[PDB]
């Protein structure tokens, strides 16, 4: 079996900047080598088959190259777009084998985050629940803290945050932090707020709502 | 276009078999090889296997644990893989792709995500997130919507039925006592809201539920 | 049409039509055996025409029981084509030295 | 021998385009390739390229962003390499060569010196170095000359129109402000000037000038 060496995993470039991902083959096989492009949660897409041929839909910005065991894709002005996961494949010798493959990840210039607090529906306090969601949305770079105050008193009960893998619109990141409460605690409090702190602002960017 | 039409999810209880489908269009020839490559949640890619439809004949993956049997299905243009007595270690989204004997995947489908839990199927809960009532809005404005209480994975959440592209963040779900939520995000002109409509839909492919929620200012 | 270029002539098409099924059932019979290159069509094409005409490279060839029984037919279609090619040039040659000593 | 002829230099602004040229001479089979080859200022070659005037056929590297288009005119026994759409990465000597269809390079070309910046072309000012007034000479005798404020590289510097070879030093320039320059010394028995006559001639191939500056003592 066939043993393709995808190194390495993750390669970090700059707008703009050529980059080249490496496939290794654990023995010579030709030219037989196809490459995939997999973005967050898509199918895998064809962009070069036999090293170097081209497939019409792919910008021109994707080449390839190799031949016996060292294999290159290059994609020459990394853009947005460009942002995912990309796979060697092998078909020079039954089976076919897969890389174990290669994020690329932009490094833009740092952004702020747009913060956004949400309270309750009355569809939701209807069945007996209350999640107070806060968006901190297209900051860079992905380290951020959000800080849940309840009446200017810390919540850390009740709180599940979630962040987005690198965005292929503008290179930046997301995240979601959700406070989930029954109606009940939720009745009984007055001002909630989530507090962003970011390395773009020595201050927290803080986003408050009172029920009253 | 689609070329390979693949379900979206199948759960499964531990022990249990499950067979997966795949029905091709656009051109079918004598020649041609349907491929299955399982894919774990934040792994790669591993061929499973092989069938050409013509001649029924299936090789597989002998480097694994043997779950697969391929059979296709030549009248109704259909490949199908049973995976018996599933474990979870055997969770994952699994793709078909054709090949036309040269060695290429050219086409994939979208993939089923098969969940092996003892957990039941429960549709989402959708909710509003409209601004509160105390917020300065800018050039743009931030609405968003709230599916929780859904097992199992996947949801497909849209904005205003796909015709809303830009803007838009859906975040990964969270697990909690067997029952999964996800939160999603858009932004649009503030002009534009609420003159202009905006909806959030939102498909559970596991319990066949598609549901609408409006995203208006709150009362 | 003499049957010896009837027979040239079928023995070409025959050829042809045993190098497409041998291409197509070498690649069937192929996959499923580790470390087998003899396993996509259009190098299995290239593989039949090098095995019928017994020029036989090696940069291919079947590793299975399936693989070498199918190779085994096309190397026989192949040497007799091409020997019942020159068995119809000598039968050319010999009517016309027979014409002309005047026989 | 001299078999191929390049022109010494190019200049090109960011974004433009440039067709550099190679006229062969000697024997022209219809079996010849001509090759291109790219070597960056204190860098090794880069083989680019290679066309068969004959048939007209053309292979690239592809290991590299593909700017060439090779092309032969067979009438005019002339290779051309169309470079578009140029940055500084792209500014280097490029040579042609002669290969028999044997796999070496026989015979090169003195390669053409391609500069992409936005500056302008300016050619060289001339002056002689004869010694001060105040200097005990040996048996022999130190001369030079002052090749300043030129843009783009190169120039060359012969002495006596190739006649004097030993005791010649050509010190690489230097840049300043968007312009070159460069001083060449050279080191003749003291007697035999300034009886003989020791003139430095200065080609800048940017921009068609060539001119002479004779050394004579100080007055």
């Amino acid at each position: 079996d066939i043993l393709l060496t995808q190194s390495p995993a993750i390669l970090s470039v700059s707008p703009g900047e050529r980059v080249s991902f490496s496939c290794r083959a654990s023995q010579s096989i030709g030219t037989d080598i196809h490459w995939y492009q997999q973005r967050t949660n898509g199918s895998p897409r064809l962009l070069i088959k036999y090293a170097s041929e081209s497939i019409s839909g792919i910008p021109s910005r994707f080449s390839g190259s190799g031949s016996g065991t060292d294999f290159t894709l290059s994609i020459n002005s990394v853009e947005s777009e460009d942002i995912a996961n990309y796979y060697c494949q092998q078909s020079n010798r039954w089976p076919f084998t897969f890389g174990s493959g290669t994020k690329l990840e932009i490094k833009r210039a740092d952004a702020a985050p747009t913060v956004s607090i949400f309270p309750p529906s009355s569809e939701q306090l209807t069945s007996g629940g209350a999640s107070v969601v806060c968006f901190l949305n297209n900051f860079y770079p992905k380290d951020i803290n959000v800080k849940w105050k309840i009446d200017g008193s810390e919540r850390q009960n009740g709180v599940l945050n979630s962040w987005t893998d690198q965005d292929s619109k503008d290179s930046t990141y997301s995240m979601s932090s959700t406070l989930t409460l029954t109606k009940d605690e939720y009745e009984r409090h007055n001002s909630y707020t989530c507090e962003a702190t970011h390395k773009t602002s020595t201050s927290p960017i803080v986003k408050s709502f009172n029920r009253n | 276009q689609v070329q390979l039409q693949q379900p979206g999810a199948e759960l499964v209880k531990p022990g249990a078999s499950v067979k997966l489908s795949c029905k091709a269009s656009g051109y079918t020839f004598t020649s041609d090889w349907i491929h299955w490559v399982k894919q774990r949640p934040g792994h790669g890619l591993e061929w499973i296997g092989e069938i050409i439809p013509s001649y029924g004949r299936a090789n597989y993956n002998e480097k694994i644990q043997k779950k697969a049997t391929l059979t296709a299905d030549k009248s109704s243009s259909t490949a199908f893989m049973q995976l018996s007595s599933l474990t979870s270690e055997d969770s994952a989204v699994y793709y078909c792709a054709r090949e036309r004997g040269d060695g290429y995947f050219a086409v994939w489908g979208a993939g089923t995500t098969v969940t092996v839990s003892s957990a039941k199927t429960t549709p989402p809960s959708v909710y509003p997130l409209a601004p509160g009532s105390a917020a300065q809005t800018n050039s743009m404005v931030t609405l968003g919507c709230l599916v929780k209480g859904y097992f199992p994975e996947p949801v497909t959440v849209t904005w205003n039925s796909g015709s809303l592209s830009s803007g838009v963040h859906t975040f990964p779900a969270v697990l909690q006592s067997d029952l999964y939520t996800l939160s999603s995000s858009v932004t649009v002109p503030s002009s534009s809201w609420p003159s202009e409509t905006v909806t959030c839909n939102v498909a559970h492919p596991a319990s066949s539920t598609k549901v609408d929620k409006k995203i208006v200012p709150r009362d | 049409s003499a049957l010896h270029w009837r027979a040239a002539g079928a023995a070409t098409v025959l050829l042809v039509i045993v190098l497409l099924a041998g291409s197509y059932l070498a690649v069937l019979a192929e996959r499923g055996a580790p470390g087998a290159q003899l396993i996509t069509y259009p190098r299995a094409l290239w593989w039949s025409v090098v095995t019928a005409t017994t020029v036989g490279y090696g940069d291919l060839y079947p590793v299975t029981l399936w693989g070498r029984c199918v190779a085994v037919v096309v190397m026989v279609a192949g040497i007799t084509s091409f020997g019942l090619v020159t068995a119809a040039l000598a039968t050319w040659f010999v009517g016309r030295e027979q014409e002309r000593r005047g026989h």
